């Protein structure tokens, strides 16, 4: 190449270390006890609950549940795996069949 | 417990466990700019607005035996000789500061090792001095008119 | 706004806030012994479309050179049967009473100072089975504030109180899920004995204003206090601060 | 008496530099790979900037050769002892000369000048050297340039465009004189002066007049740049019109343009890479458009830049280096000379104005018809009656002298509406 | 410009071929979209780039015409106007999209110190200052030279311009009735 002053993008900068920060000792959120109880309400009568502060995981859920089929919408399964959250609103009701 | 601007990115937080507060700024982005010669092996370097310390921690960790601090930044591969100047240049870095290029040649070689790239200074205009008064010597001026053209 | 912290800066922010150039109306009502059936009727018993903004007067009594702080007590529901939940805010001379139960209401309620007793007894409802309760709390304020600032808001089933003692603006002060839609409210007739002219000049004042959800560009200073706010489609000079985004 | 006044004219502007990859898709490796699917969008913004830019640096290099050319100097010049001549006070227009100073200095006019406006060619400069760290916490400049968007200096400093026009004006108080004509300062003020129609006695004799016109001229230029000077408001409109085109082109960063989030880090902290791919396509093309209409109007301005150095250059060759016989194009009609200083972005002229101040109602004639049916016109003047005899009168200073052949053209016929004149014979 | 017809723009391909004889009508509508807006776009950066030209290529024309009339045709009373300074005069050529002009100046190529005067004053308190030159005082006599070249000659009234007084710092000579 020529004689000239070139801009270029070399390698100038790496993240070295991390940072994490977590608050220790919290509860279960206890969501497999809700939903997986005795009493279920119509879906006239929907029923709710919410869950903040406190810990979870998908994994020990959507394995003592019996899981027919499970499908996230504006977000993403493997997404969920690390993430924290303001609160959890779990609405619930039983199906009617033909509906 | 955080701290955000108008645009609305976070700034600055405050810890929960420890009430540690403290500002975040992003890590620093730029380009570098390459004063680059023909035929050589290597370009120098000028990054912009940065000392020397910062680049030689925290983003070059490649060994470089010739490097100085600058106007206009951390210059790297080049000799400082800004007291030298040239009226012409084709490697022109900013506000009157320019890189030449010279060679150790065989006649006044060096067996140690030299950066060929000098930092040198910018003047493409002048003006023609005379060595005449600038007084009346004694009710005249001195003037200097042609004789042949 | 929520956790967040701004400083030195302009915000256009949209939220549920009163509209500037509208009209307060003063709904608090008082009587010595006496009470009128239109005390109880549309004229007072407003609407609850999304909310309220209500701005309170705080009068301190004295009993025995003793300070006691009081105000009226606000209702907010949609029917006030015990087949329906009601929202009753209460003080308590420097403790606030929240509570939002299936209550079996009064035809005409009042609450009565306790300081000076009035010639009837305090009768908003009658309750012998305790009945359920969604929520109940207490909450502590200033007992030397002289005015008290509330957003009653509703939102997709949840109800949202914001309130301050210090200052003009309101901070978090708690939610509900409800999965209903209140409809109305009411202030209630503070019957007291000796609040009035002809005893030592003390007045009852309770300002309620609507909500909406509409933008405001709000002022933050070097404390994050909001310092000065506008309303962004209030008249012409509002729409030249709320286009530049600045106060001059 | 001798008025004055100021006069800003722009040749250049701040050089904006755009990394185009690191403003569209800054860090995140799936928006690079998305990006390069449009081919060499970004090498095509960036060869018009760097084009736009060596425009600039080419009429930089121009102005400089315009003041530079053919001004000869004095080697015993120094301008800590001479700088006064004629008793016309010189010193606020010279920055520094000679052999032992240290070129690195302004004149205070150029001081006054530079002190009013915060982001020059230095204070750019010094403001991007307090990036890493802020200084205080924050600054809308490093907002701007850890997103790609850098102002980069001029290739001749500021204080070499000072000693440009420091050698400029001293090439007219000093003994080649090679800008003021060949001949010294107050000498080639008297021959302007007698140019518009006063005679030399008066000028003679008004020297001191003169002198002192001159000083209270530039007094009054140097203490005016107060908050309402148009010289002022005219440079510090180009600062806020750069300042306000670079936020504008940073606030587009914060638009959606119809997908999820502006934030590339929220979007890729949600969605999988086929659903990403959708809502990131979005904001490319967004702030692709964005930079293309911001370099289309860097395009043209530079056109109006180009023409304010034309007519720059021309004032310089033609106003201060030498003076020009066609009226009205520096000044007004009564036009003396010009001066010429360094400003942020350009030029600041002081043009000099021969000003009347009384009057008086006189009748005069435009010809003369003598005997031998002869006529003479009145050469910048006019003819007049004292004490029933013709006199010459200049046009432009009222004073009677006998009429001569240095004041009339002849001609051997005359008008039929000169006024007869059988009494002249004269001198 | 032409290498824009092998960009994709985010589409599958480039070629209208290789998505007319790949997919569905209904589906290739949808490719064959971007393809059509990124060509547009390139089309309407390339037109603005080009109308940004001409505004320069004009003023240089019109320069140049001032050039035609006023160096080459005739001669400007003008000073650093055509070439210089010291310009004579120019001529012009033909060139590829354009003219190029040949000036031509006067160059010294030899100088003399001489000590000069300004003006003189004479005898009745009259004063002269010099016509395009200076006095200088050759054998203990006052002559005048041009400013150009040097060459000492009479002072005469087509070498002078007079005027009925001098000023302070004229040089008092009152030996001169010359021609
Ligand atoms: C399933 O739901 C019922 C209510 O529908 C839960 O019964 C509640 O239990 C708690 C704790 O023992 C009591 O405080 C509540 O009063 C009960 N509610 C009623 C209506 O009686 C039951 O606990 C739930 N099942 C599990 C496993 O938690
Ligand atoms: C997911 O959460 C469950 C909580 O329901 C975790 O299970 C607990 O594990 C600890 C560790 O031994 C036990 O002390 C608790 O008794 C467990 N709870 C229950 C309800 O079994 C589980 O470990 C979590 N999964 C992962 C991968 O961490
Ligand atoms: C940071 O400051 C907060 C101030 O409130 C501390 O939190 C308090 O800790 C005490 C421990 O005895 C509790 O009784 C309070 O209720 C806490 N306050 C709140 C609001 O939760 C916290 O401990 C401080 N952290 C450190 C490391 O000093
Ligand atoms: C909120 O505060 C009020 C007043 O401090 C409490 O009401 C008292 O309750 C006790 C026990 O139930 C009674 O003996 C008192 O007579 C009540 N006082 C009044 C003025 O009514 C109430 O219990 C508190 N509620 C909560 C949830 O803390
Ligand atoms: C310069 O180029 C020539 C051929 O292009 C090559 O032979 C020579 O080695 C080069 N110089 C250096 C120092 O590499
Ligand atoms: C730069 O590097 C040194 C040594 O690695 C380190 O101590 C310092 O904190 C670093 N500074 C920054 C700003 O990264
Ligand atoms: C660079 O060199 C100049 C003289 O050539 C000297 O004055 C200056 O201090 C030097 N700066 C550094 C950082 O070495
Ligand atoms: C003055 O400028 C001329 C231009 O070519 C250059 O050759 C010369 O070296 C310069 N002299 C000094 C002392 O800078
Ligand atoms: C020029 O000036 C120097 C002073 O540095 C002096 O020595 C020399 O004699 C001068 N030459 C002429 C021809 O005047
Ligand atoms: C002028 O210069 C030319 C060439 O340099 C020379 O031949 C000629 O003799 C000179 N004339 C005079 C009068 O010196
Ligand atoms: C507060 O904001 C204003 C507006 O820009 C600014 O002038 C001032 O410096 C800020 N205060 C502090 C302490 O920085
Ligand atoms: C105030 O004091 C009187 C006695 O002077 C007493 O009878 C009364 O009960 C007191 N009031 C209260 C509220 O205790
Ligand atoms: C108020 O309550 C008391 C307590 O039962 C009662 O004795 C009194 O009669 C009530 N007042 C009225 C007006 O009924
Ligand atoms: C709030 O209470 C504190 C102490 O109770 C008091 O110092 C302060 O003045 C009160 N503020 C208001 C506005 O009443
Ligand atoms: C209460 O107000 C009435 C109204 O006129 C006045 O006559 C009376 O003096 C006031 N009493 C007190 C204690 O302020
Ligand atoms: C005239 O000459 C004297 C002596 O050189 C000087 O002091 C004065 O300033 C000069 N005045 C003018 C008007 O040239
Ligand atoms: C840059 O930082 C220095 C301190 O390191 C400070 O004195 C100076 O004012 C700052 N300049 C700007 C333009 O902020």
């Amino acid at each position: 190449p020529n004689t000239g002053v070139y801009d270029l993008s070399g390698f100038t900068v790496k993240p070295v270390a991390t940072v994490y920060r977590r608050i220790p000792n919290l509860p279960d959120c206890d969501i497999d006890n809700w939903l997986n109880n005795v009493s279920v309400p119509s879906p006239l009568n929907w029923e709710r609950r919410i869950f903040s502060n406190c810990n979870f995981n998908l994994s020990t859920l959507l394995r003592l549940v019996h899981v027919d089929s499970f499908s996230c919408n504006n977000l993403d399964k493997s997404k969920i795996f690390g993430s924290c959250f303001n609160s959890i609103t779990v609405d619930k009701f039983a199906i009617p069949n033909r509906r | 417990n955080l701290l955000y601007d108008s645009n609305g990115n976070i700034i600055g937080f405050k810890d929960f466990l420890t009430n540690k507060t403290y500002t975040i700024l992003p890590c620093y982005s730029g380009r570098v700019s390459a004063a680059f010669y023909q035929n050589s092996s290597s370009p120098a370097l000028l990054y912009r607005n940065l000392k020397c310390s910062y680049v030689l921690n925290n983003i070059s960790f490649i060994s470089q035996p010739f490097y100085f601090d600058s106007y206009l930044g951390c210059v790297l591969n080049a000799v400082n000789l800004t007291s030298y100047s040239v009226s012409s240049c084709d490697l022109r870095m900013g506000s009157g500061f320019c890189i030449d290029y010279a060679l150790p040649s065989s006649g006044s070689a060096s067996r140690g090792i030299s950066s060929p790239y000098r930092f040198v200074t910018f003047e493409p205009f002048n003006v023609s001095f005379v060595n005449d008064s600038v007084e009346t010597v004694g009710g005249l001026f001195e003037i200097q008119i042609p004789t042949n053209f | 706004v929520l956790n967040r912290v701004y400083l030195n800066t302009t915000l256009l922010f949209t939220g549920y806030f009163p509209k500037s150039g509208a009209n307060f109306r003063d709904l608090a009502l008082k009587g010595s012994k006496y009470l009128s059936t239109l005390w109880y009727k549309p004229p007072f018993l407003s609407d609850f479309n999304n909310g309220i903004f209500s701005k309170v007067k705080n009068t301190k009594l004295y009993v025995n050179n003793t300070l006691y702080s009081e105000f009226s007590t606000i209702v907010i529901g949609s029917v006030f049967v015990n087949t329906s939940y009601t929202i009753v805010v209460q003080p308590h001379n420097g403790i606030l009473e929240i509570t939002a139960c299936q209550y079996t209401m009064c035809e005409y309620p009042h609450t009565v100072c306790k300081s000076k007793g009035s010639i009837r007894n305090e009768s908003w409802h009658i309750d012998s089975s305790e009945p359920l309760c969604l929520f109940k709390k207490n909450f502590t304020y200033n007992v030397s504030a002289d005015w008290l600032y509330f957003h009653f808001y509703q939102e997709r089933g949840v109800f949202y109180a914001y309130y301050a003692d210090v200052g003009m603006p309101t901070t978090f002060l708690f939610s509900l899920y409800l999965g209903t839609i209140l409809s109305h409210y009411y202030v209630m007739p503070l019957t007291c004995k000796a609040i009035s002219s002809n005893t030592d000049n003390e007045t009852l004042e309770y300002w309620v204003t609507p909500l909406s959800r509409r933008q405001y560009l709000l002022n933050f200073d070097e404390h994050g206090v909001i310092t000065n706010a506008v309303d962004c489609s209030s008249s012409f000079l509002s729409e030249i601060q709320c286009k530049t985004q600045s106060f001059a | 008496t001798i008025a004055g006044h100021e006069e800003f004219i722009q040749t250049s502007s701040p050089k904006v530099t755009i990394d185009c990859s690191a403003f569209v898709c800054s860090n995140y490796a799936a928006c690079h790979d998305l990006l390069s699917e449009y081919g060499t969008f970004c090498d095509n913004i960036n060869s018009i900037l760097n084009e736009v830019n060596d425009l600039l640096d080419i009429t930089q290099l121009q102005v400089a050769n315009a003041l530079m050319q053919g001004v000869t100097l004095s080697s015993n010049l120094n301008t800590n002892l001479h700088s006064d001549v004629d008793n016309i006070d010189f010193k606020s227009l010279l920055g520094c000369l000679g052999s032992q100073c240290g070129s690195s200095s302004r004149s205070l006019l150029e001081d006054l000048l530079f002190n009013k406006v915060k982001l020059s060619d230095v204070g750019f400069v010094e403001a991007y050297n307090n990036c890493t760290g802020g200084s205080e916490i924050r600054d809308l400049l490093c907002v701007q340039s850890f997103n790609g968007i850098k102002v980069l200096p001029p290739i001749l400093s500021e204080t070499q465009i000072s000693g440009y026009t420091t050698a400029a004006t001293v090439a007219a108080m000093f003994p080649p004189w090679s800008a003021a004509a060949g001949v010294p300062f107050s000498l080639n003020v008297q021959y302007r002066i007698n140019g518009l129609g006063v005679t030399m006695d008066v000028l003679n004799k008004n020297q001191k007049l003169i002198a002192n016109a001159f000083n209270k001229a530039l007094l009054s230029i140097q203490n005016g740049f107060t908050a309402t000077n148009s010289a002022l408001a005219k440079i510090q409109s180009v600062v806020n019109a750069n300042a306000q085109a670079l936020n504008s082109l940073l606030q587009q960063l914060f638009n959606k343009f119809g997908a999820i989030s502006s934030s590339l880090q929220e979007i890729l902290s949600r969605l999988d890479p086929p659903e990403a791919q959708v809502q990131i396509d979005r904001l490319i093309n967004g702030r692709l458009t964005a930079l293309n209409a911001y370099v289309s109007q860097q395009l043209s301005d530079i056109t109006l830049i180009k023409a304010g150095a034309s007519r720059a250059i021309e004032k310089v060759n033609e106003c201060v280096k030498s003076q020009s016989p066609r009226i009205n194009f520096c000044g007004n009609g009564n036009h003396i000379l010009s001066l010429v200083q360094n400003a942020p972005y350009g030029l600041l002229f002081i043009h000099f104005s021969y000003k009347p101040t009384s009057f008086k109602t006189v009748l005069v004639s435009p010809g003369l018809c003598l005997s031998g049916d002869r006529g003479i016109a009145p050469k910048q003047g006019y003819f007049i009656k004292q004490n029933d005899s013709w006199m010459f009168t200049g046009s432009s200073y009222y004073y009677p002298e006998p009429i001569s052949d240095k004041n009339v053209v002849f001609m051997n016929s005359c008008s039929v509406n000169f006024t007869k004149a059988p009494f002249i014979y004269l001198n």
